[PDB]
């Protein structure tokens, strides 16, 4: 791909 | 004829091929993209300018190397542009001074993709340039090779458009919070532009990206992108209308979405690709 989006998250 | 790079390192003239390390700042332009402007990287001077006048041309067979070997373009040499790989020798640059003057060379790339890019790592070859050196006083006529290496990690734009970032990292607030994704795009000239998302989906609808978090990961949740409140599924064209020299946000927002089952506490991660297309 042209861009790579790394999403980081958390479920508390 | 004697040359040095921007950092003052001397380029040994003649002998075998020379490994010349230089800095890149690749940008898209109208009808061609800049790979490297060597005029800020290589500077040259003459030590007997009163009696001797040095002539230097770019011999045919000067071409890209490494990952760029595949591409074609042009080379702007002394204000005029020529196809690259060079099919014939360029006209000469004159070196009549003891003052270091730059080497007026810029390597360009012909656009082939919409907004693609080629990763270029530090220490890797980018061009193989053949030079021919003569003078005004005797018959000395010698050719030598300048292997041009990159001194910094960059991504050469191979299209008409350029993305604000090639690797975006966003941090979602704790579940079930959302956050915009910082990402814009612009083109050298107006392009009817669109894009779509790709990656590993969790659902049949192809609208939720799988959670690939390794340490203490969450169950039952995935990542889902929206735009103006509208869910964007994978491999779905989002039209941006006409995109020009002004940066246009993709409008993407990151969210959480339940994948089914009990939602359990832990980390969440999703790598999502973005690919641009013409319309």
């Amino acid at each position: 791909a042209d861009v790579t989006i790394t999403v980081n998250g958390k479920v508390v | 004829f004697a040359c040095k790079t921007a950092n003052g390192t001397a380029i040994p003239i003649g002998g075998g091929s020379a490994n010349v390390y230089v800095n890149l700042a690749p940008v898209v332009n109208v009808g061609q993209n800049l790979v490297v402007d060597l005029s800020t990287q290589i500077f040259c001077h003459n030590d007997y300018p009163e009696t001797i006048t040095d002539y230097v041309t770019l011999q045919r067979g000067s071409a890209y190397g490494g990952v760029l070997s595949n591409f074609s373009g042009t080379v702007k040499y002394s204000g005029s542009s020529y196809p690259f790989p060079t099919t014939s020798e360029t006209p000469r640059v004159v070196y009549n001074s003891r003052t270091d003057k730059p080497w007026p060379v810029a390597l360009y790339l012909t656009p082939v993709s919409s907004a693609g890019g080629v990763a270029i790592k530090a220490g890797s070859l980018i061009a193989v340039l053949i030079l021919r050196q003569t003078n005004n006083y005797n018959s000395d006529d010698f050719q030598f090779v300048w292997n041009i290496y990159a001194n910094n990690d960059v991504v050469v734009p191979t299209g008409g458009c350029d993305v604000s970032a090639r690797d975006v990292t966003v941090t979602l607030p704790d579940y079930p919070g959302s956050v915009p994704i910082p990402l814009t795009v612009y083109c050298a000239k107006s392009q009817n532009l669109g894009y779509y998302l790709s990656g590993t989906t969790a659902d049949a609808g192809n609208s939720i990206f799988t959670n690939t978090a390794s340490f203490s990961p969450a169950q039952g949740v995935g990542v889902q992108l929206t735009r103006n409140g509208t869910i964007i599924p994978a491999n779905n064209t989002v039209s941006l209308g006409a995109v020009g020299t002004s940066a246009v946000s993709l409008g993407l927002t990151a969210n959480y979405a339940r994948t089914g089952g009990q939602v359990t506490a832990g980390n969440v991660q999703s790598i999502i690709g973005v690919t641009f297309v013409y319309q």
